């Protein structure tokens, strides 16, 4: 099953010799900031393009409705 | 640090044929408690608006 | 892990019961289990059939000769012995459900050697009172729950 | 040749049969299905 | 076009809007009485039965007495003819007309639609219904209305065939509530909102139980996920590569 | 190779083109491909039928009539779908009798036999609830008689019965759910057929000689494609005769009457392929014992790879006993279409007793005696 | 050892229990299990709803109402089906966007991408013909508008339209055949999903790093079962909220009016998951050109594994252009729900042109430039 | 009537048919030949076979 040549030492601890969810509270703000640091540019360019084009379209639609008035 | 007791392990945890009926009775009581809490909160919030409140009011 | 498995077992049971209780009888099916019949439009010596829960119920205004003949039937000849007074409170008005306990067929009124009900499916035979006379039907015809109304009406159920 | 052929040839001895403890541990699953059915149906105080 | 769209309806503070809130069952009862005396002369509600009002709106005996005051066609009898009888619990609500064509003929060509699902069948349902019932205003300049039609800016197009039907004191409530036009409109809107979603209270109770159970199970499953993945997330690999 | 670069072509090549098959297989090894062809035909005709059928009382009979007289090619589709069930059961029954004759379920092909028995049970349920759908007198009264047989299990009887019916009698909810169950079950049949064929390919097929055939194997896709095509053309001839010349020969005339719950027909019999089970049930004068015997027949069918010793020729006593078993089963098929009579009750009881005797006493004990005679 | 004795245990063990999987898979690799679970949910709730639905134009709406009010748990089943369709489309669209972001269709996984595009087309057709079954105003008029696109084909357009309708207009035969096709196509979806998953197991999954992962593989059953359970519970929360608190949020109020072929609604709109295709169609003032543009969109989706270069995080120019593509498809979704207007026509035309530019110009050429930047 | 119309019915429902014929329903004759065992022979014999008991 796909022999891989490799030289290493691997260590593993029992899952009943460590904690489960206690470190999740410590790392939660750091992980939040790291997520937004990594995906900040893409989410921002998505938001700018989508909301800008939607806002321009809705504004010009409102102007079109106003132009039909008497 | 916190660790399950040995005497409580040897009774309710070592065999699956003892673990499963304990699981079912715990499931029954958990469902009863959740039903009680949800119903009490709903009846307390909407007091005076239900049909049973009108019926008990007309007694 | 046991605490989570409590809620896992509860959710599994609730989902299974919600799936199963969708083939049960609907609300309009349950509402249509009741019947009121006027006996003023019934002639004597005639059998009328009504739809009570999809089961053909034979209501025959029994004549005094028919009442005497049903009272003259000995319990020894009946495979399942039951007296005529133990079935209908009023011997004149007979309310009998026409379903065979053998397999589920329907007897025919006005046909048979006993001047009663003859079942064509397997040769089962019934008298004027709903009692087995000959054939592979092992049990008597069921009398449903009904009560007499003062305005010549019978409510079944 | 799995089934009656195993017992015709003499391959089912007093040995190679399950022990009393094995049959009791398997036989303890009878209460689990009873409790599971009673949990699923819930016929409370239905015992006569 | 704005005139074809019609005027939008404002958002009214209904007491059943929140997911924790039930219906006002006293308002359903008063709303049904507006239905019987004003609505039902020309609206059918063909998917309602008297059996469904029991335990929501009336007791069994009250609903039986209400159903027994209606004439229901039944048959055929043993002579192959059609007769009439008293309504019962399993009977549906009476329709004022036998068919769509006579309903159109009685109303200038317009068919008054069924009201069982009119609340969920319109955009902004209860608010539109209330504003339509209380909103027969004067037409603006340059808008003329033909005969047989009445102005209502909430109706799309502005020209409805339903006249003003709610009047002050036109219903005599049995709980002492004074019956202005707005109170009648609010009660019938509540009844119609119940008619579109008859099990909203039961759905919300089940949803509260389901959301609580799934929210607890999410934490338990996250615990069992992190327990299984712990020997991998904390493993130590040492190799000769530095790069 | 082109088939070595796409994994779909590799599986298709391995299992349909280059699959090694014994070269001495006769024409009694064409039952399986014919059964698969009949399953595909039934699925196609039914999917076409469901575009004109309405699964409601007071519309079902009229929708079948509108299908028969107004839909272009609709009469062909209906008669093909009706007679295809009969031909499907003919082919599957001959397949099972082949496996009974040759001992085809023995080691190592027990999974093949067990999956076949499961397929047969699903076929029976599918055909019954599909027979209910036209909503005639035979449909209604057969569905009434069979589903009101759950009142033999003690205590939990009529509860299960009323939950099946969706009410208190066979009515519109029963028909409406029977339509959905009948549409759905043939896809389970197709999946079980794929699993059944895949279980056979682990060890390959037996041969008429009953010996190891690993030395003489040939490719499937060239030699056994035309051999299957010949039998398929014979089956198409019989199918075309049944559709176009005798379309109502295998049916019952009472199913052309609209269903009446208050009037029962004189004789209530199922389709012909259900008649042997009906005779077993009707012969025993107890409902619970009849259901127990019907269950025991299928339990003995499941237990056949683990109790059945003895194959085709060169095992001549069990070979001769097979013909008595075939006569017994055909007699039970004939008895199910008759009326209840003391002589027919006695003969049906004797036939059921001999069926159990052959399935549970002859196959192990006579087979063991044959092995002791031949290799003892 | 015990799974070595039965084939079915061995296949299940290999492909579900001991299947090697990259250890660094994040929660973007849960869309496939969620899509499979939503398909199973749709099949179960649809099979249960079919026992109470009647496919006739006089009883369809009425049976829907009766199932809503009178059938026990019928409202839960009906709302679960109608909102599980939307959640199915959400999960599948996020799965496809994951594949577009990481370039997962590339070699050696071209078959996986192609079977995925086939699955998505079958899914679209299944949902469209399922929406016609309630026989409301939107159900009638959307089927009228969409099946009238066949007349854009010259000469033989109206003949294909009348053949699909069964008449001169959308009526009862259309509803009956749509019901049969709608019952049938989910089983083809299940088969296609089995083939699609077995195609991926030939080589395995890609990882978020985009590198070869054969040095770091762990068992699927012990590790990714729990990780899939977590995402299934997050999906069950959203499902519960949509079923119980906001059941008509993702629907249309006009589908609660019975169908009227003599009075069209003012704003005929589809469900939200067909709105981007509808915006592509409405933006072009030519029916044949709109149908061709939709076909070219799906052809570009088929041709992605052979024209697409550029993958995950380390290929940064295409990674930045992915978010522009995502904004474009959501703008197409929003534009479909709005009325025809010169500015919406212009913006829809520009958005369609940008979608074609991203699919056919950015993915080959910018991918080639970044391969030359990184490894030239 | 027109060509698309069905054949006219003598009565309005089953109960009027039983009322006009002494409590017996004259069955529908569209599928009566396929609805009886040995159909056309039985119909001919029944039509011409009113003899003494
Ligand atoms: C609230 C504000 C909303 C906005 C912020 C969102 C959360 C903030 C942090 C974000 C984050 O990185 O999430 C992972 C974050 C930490 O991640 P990490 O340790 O760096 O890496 C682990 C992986 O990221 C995660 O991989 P994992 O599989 O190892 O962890 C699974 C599990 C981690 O397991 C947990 O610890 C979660 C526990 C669930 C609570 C349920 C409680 C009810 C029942 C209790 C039963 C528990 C039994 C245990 C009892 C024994 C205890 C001794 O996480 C979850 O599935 C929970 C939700 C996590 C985010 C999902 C939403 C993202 C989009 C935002 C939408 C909001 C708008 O975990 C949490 O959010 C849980 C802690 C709670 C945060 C509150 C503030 C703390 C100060
Ligand atoms: C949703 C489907 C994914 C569920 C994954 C199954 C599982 O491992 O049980 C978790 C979970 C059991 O809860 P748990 O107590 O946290 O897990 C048991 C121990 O943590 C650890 O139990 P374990 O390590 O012995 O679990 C091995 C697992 C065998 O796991 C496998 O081989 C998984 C094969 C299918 C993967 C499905 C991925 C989608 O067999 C079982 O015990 C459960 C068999 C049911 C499948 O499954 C459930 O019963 C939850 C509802 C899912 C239906
Ligand atoms: C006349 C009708 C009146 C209608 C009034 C209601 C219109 C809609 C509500 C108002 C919407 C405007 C603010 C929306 C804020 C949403 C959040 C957001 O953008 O954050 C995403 C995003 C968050 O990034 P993340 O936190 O990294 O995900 O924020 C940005 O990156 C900033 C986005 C700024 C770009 C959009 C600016 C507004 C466009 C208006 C263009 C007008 C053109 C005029 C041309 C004609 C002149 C004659
Ligand atoms: C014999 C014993 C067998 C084992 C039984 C274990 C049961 C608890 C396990 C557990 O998770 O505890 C450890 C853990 C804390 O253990 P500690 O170290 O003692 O703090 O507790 C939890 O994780 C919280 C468990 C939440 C409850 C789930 C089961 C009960 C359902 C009812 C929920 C509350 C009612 C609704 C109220 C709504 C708000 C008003
Ligand atoms: C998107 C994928 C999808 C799949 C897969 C699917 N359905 Fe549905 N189905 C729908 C949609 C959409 C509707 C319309 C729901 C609505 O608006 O009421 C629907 C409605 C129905 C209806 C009409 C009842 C009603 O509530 O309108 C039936 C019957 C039905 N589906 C059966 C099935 C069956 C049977 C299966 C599977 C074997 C299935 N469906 C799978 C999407 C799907
Ligand atoms: C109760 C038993 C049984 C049933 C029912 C059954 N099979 Fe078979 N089938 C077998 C056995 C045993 C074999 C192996 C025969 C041998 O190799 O000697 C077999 C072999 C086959 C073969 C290989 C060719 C052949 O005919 O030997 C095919 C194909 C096949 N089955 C398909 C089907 C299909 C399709 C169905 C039903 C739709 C079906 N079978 C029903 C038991 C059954
Ligand atoms: C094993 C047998 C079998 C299979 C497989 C089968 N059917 Fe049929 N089905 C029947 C029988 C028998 C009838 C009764 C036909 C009759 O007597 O008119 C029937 C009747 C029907 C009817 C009612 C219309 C009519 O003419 O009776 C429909 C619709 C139908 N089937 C659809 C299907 C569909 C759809 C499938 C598969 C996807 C299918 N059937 C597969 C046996 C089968
Ligand atoms: C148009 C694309 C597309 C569609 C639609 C699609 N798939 Fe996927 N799917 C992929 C690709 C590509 C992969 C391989 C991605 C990888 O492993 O990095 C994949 C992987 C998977 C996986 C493995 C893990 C994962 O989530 O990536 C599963 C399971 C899966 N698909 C199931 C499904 C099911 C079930 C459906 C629909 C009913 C579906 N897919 C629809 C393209 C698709
Ligand atoms: C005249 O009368 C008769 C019939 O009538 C025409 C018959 O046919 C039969 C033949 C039927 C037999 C032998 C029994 C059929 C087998 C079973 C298990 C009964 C069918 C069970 C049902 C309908 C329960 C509901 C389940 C359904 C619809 C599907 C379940 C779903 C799955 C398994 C996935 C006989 C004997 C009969 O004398
Ligand atoms: C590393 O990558 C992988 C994943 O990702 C993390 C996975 O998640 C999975 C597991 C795949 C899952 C859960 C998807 C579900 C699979 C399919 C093929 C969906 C289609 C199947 C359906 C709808 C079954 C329903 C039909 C039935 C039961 C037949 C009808 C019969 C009856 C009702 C009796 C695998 C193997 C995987 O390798
Ligand atoms: C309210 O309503 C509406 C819908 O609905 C919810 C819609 O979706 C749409 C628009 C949807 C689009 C453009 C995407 C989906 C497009 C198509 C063409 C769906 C495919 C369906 C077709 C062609 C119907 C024909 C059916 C067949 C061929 C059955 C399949 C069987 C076989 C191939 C053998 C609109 C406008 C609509 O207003
Ligand atoms: C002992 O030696 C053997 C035989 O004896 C000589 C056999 O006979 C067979 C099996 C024969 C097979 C597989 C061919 C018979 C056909 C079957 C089972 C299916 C019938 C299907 C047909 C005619 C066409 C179906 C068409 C379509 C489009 C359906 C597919 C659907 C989609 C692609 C969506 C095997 C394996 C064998 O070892």
């Amino acid at each position: 099953r796909q022999n891989i040549p490799l030289r290493e030492i691997l260590y593993q601890l029992s899952p009943y010799q460590q904690d489960v969810i206690r470190q999740t509270f410590t790392n939660a703000p750091k992980t939040f900031l790291r997520f937004f640091k990594e995906k900040g540019v893409g989410l921002a360019t998505f938001g700018v393009l989508f909301f800008g084009i939607k806002g321009y379209t809705e504004h010009e639609m409102h102007q079109e409705r106003l132009a039909e008035r008497y | 640090v916190m660790r399950l007791s040995e005497a409580l392990y040897q009774t309710f945890f070592k065999r699956s044929t003892v673990y499963i009926p304990m699981l079912l009775v715990g499931a029954y009581f958990s469902n009863e408690a959740i039903d009680y809490a949800v119903d009490k909160m709903w009846t307390t919030r909407n007091k005076g608006k239900l049909f049973s409140d009108i019926i008990a009011e007309r007694t | 892990q046991t605490g989570g498995r409590f809620l896992y077992a509860s959710a599994a049971r609730l989902a299974v019961l919600k799936i199963v209780m969708s083939l049960s009888a609907a609300a309009d099916t349950m509402a249509l289990s009741s019947l009121e019949v006027d006996l003023s439009g019934v002639e004597e010596g005639t059998t009328i059939t009504v739809k009570w829960r999809g089961k053909p119920v034979f209501i025959r205004h029994r004549t005094d000769a028919e009442i005497a003949q049903s009272a003259e039937v000995a319990l020894s000849e009946l495979r399942d012995p039951q007296k005529d007074v133990d079935r209908a409170i009023n011997p004149k008005y007979l309310v009998v459900v026409g379903i065979c306990t053998h397999l589920g067929c329907v007897p025919i009124s006005g046909a048979g050697n006993y001047q009663g009900w003859f079942c064509p499916c397997h040769g089962s035979h019934y008298d004027i009172s709903g009692r087995i006379r000959e054939g592979p039907a092992p049990y008597n015809l069921e009398v449903p729950e009904y009560r007499f109304t003062e305005g010549q009406k019978v409510v079944i159920g | 040749p799995i089934g009656v052929w195993s017992v015709f040839q003499g391959y089912v001895t007093p040995a190679r049969l399950p022990s009393i403890q094995t049959l009791t541990r398997v036989g303890a699953w009878g209460g689990v299905v009873v409790v599971g059915g009673l949990y699923m149906v819930q016929p409370w105080d239905w015992l006569a | 076009n704005e005139a074809a769209d019609g005027l939008h309806a404002p958002h009214y503070p209904w007491g059943h809007e929140g997911v924790l809130d039930s219906y006002d069952h006293a308002a359903i009862r008063r709303g049904h009485k507006v239905y019987q005396q004003v609505c039902a002369a020309c609206h059918s509600m063909q998917y309602l039965h008297w059996r469904q009002l029991v335990g929501v709106c009336y007791t069994e005996e009250e609903a039986k007495a209400l159903a027994a005051e209606t004439e229901v066609e039944d048959g055929p009898n043993d002579e192959g003819e059609m007769f009439t009888r008293e309504g019962r619990l399993f009977d549906a609500f009476p329709s004022p007309y036998a068919n769509e064509q006579a309903a159109r003929y009685a109303n200038g060509g317009a068919y008054p639609p069924d009201l069982t699902l009119i609340s969920g069948g319109r955009h902004n349902g209860p608010n539109y219904i209330f504003s339509l019932l209380t909103g027969y205003r004067d037409p603006p300049a340059g808008i003329s209305i033909r005969e047989g039609l009445y102005y209502n800016p909430y109706f799309p197009g502005g020209a409805i065939a339903m006249p003003k039907m709610l009047v002050d004191g036109g219903v005599e409530y049995e709980d002492g509530t004074p019956a202005s036009a707005s109170q009648q409109a609010k009660d019938i809107t509540t009844f119609l909102a119940w008619a579109s979603y008859p099990y909203q209270d039961e759905m919300r109770v089940m949803g509260i139980k389901a959301c609580l159970m799934i929210s607890i199970l999410i934490g338990f499953a996250a615990y069992s996920k992190r327990l299984r993945w712990a020997p991998i997330k904390s493993q130590r690999i040492v190799m000769d590569v530095v790069n | 190779r082109m088939h070595n670069k796409i994994q779909l072509l590799s599986v298709l090549n391995t299992h349909l083109v280059a699959y090694p098959t014994p070269m001495n297989l006769n024409y009694s090894w064409n039952g399986g491909s014919l059964a698969g062809m009949m399953l595909a035909s039934q699925m196609l005709t039914g999917i076409l039928l469901a575009m004109h059928y309405v699964g409601h009382v007071d519309y079902a009979f009229a929708s079948v009539q509108h299908l028969m007289t107004d839909v272009p090619s609709g009469m062909i589709l209906r008669y093909a779908h009706a007679n295809g069930a009969s031909l499907f059961f003919i082919v599957v029954y001959l397949h099972v009798l082949r496996g009974m004759y040759y001992g085809s379920g023995a080691q190592p092909r027990e999974i093949v036999w067990i999956s076949g028995v499961v397929i047969l049970l699903v076929m029976i349920i599918t055909a019954f609830i599909g027979y209910v759908l036209p909503w005639g007198q035979m449909s209604f009264w057969g569905a009434t008689v069979i589903t009101s047989l759950a009142t033999a299990i003690p205590v939990v009887g009529k509860h299960i019965m009323y939950w099946l019916w969706g009410g208190f009698s066979v009515d519109n909810p029963t028909l409406n759910r029977f339509y959905s169950f009948h549409y759905t079950l043939p896809f389970i049949l197709a999946g079980l057929s794929v699993f059944h064929i895949a279980a056979l390919h682990q060890y390959g097929s037996t041969n008429p000689l009953g010996v190891n055939s690993q030395s003489s194997l040939i490719s499937f896709g060239s030699y056994f494609g035309a051999k299957d095509l010949v039998g398929a053309l014979f089956l198409a001839l019989v199918f075309s005769i049944l559709v176009f010349f005798y379309p109502d020969l295998l049916g019952h005339p009472d199913n052309l009457i609209p269903a009446n719950p208050y009037s029962t027909p004189q004789h209530i019999v199922p389709e012909w392929y259900f008649l042997w089970v009906y005779a077993i049930l009707r012969s025993i004068p107890n409902k619970a014992m009849g259901v127990l015997a019907i269950g025991l027949v299928f339990a003995s069918l499941f237990a056949m790879p683990f109790i059945g010793l003895g194959g085709g020729k060169f095992r001549i006593i069990t070979e001769w006993l097979y013909w008595t078993f075939l006569a017994d089963v055909l007699l039970l098929t004939w008895l199910g279409g008759n009326e209840i009579t003391p002589i027919t009750s006695f003969v049906g009881q004797c036939c059921t007793a001999y069926l159990f005797f052959y399935l549970l006493v002859c196959q192990p004990l006579v087979g063991y005696l044959e092995t002791q005679f031949a290799h003892g």
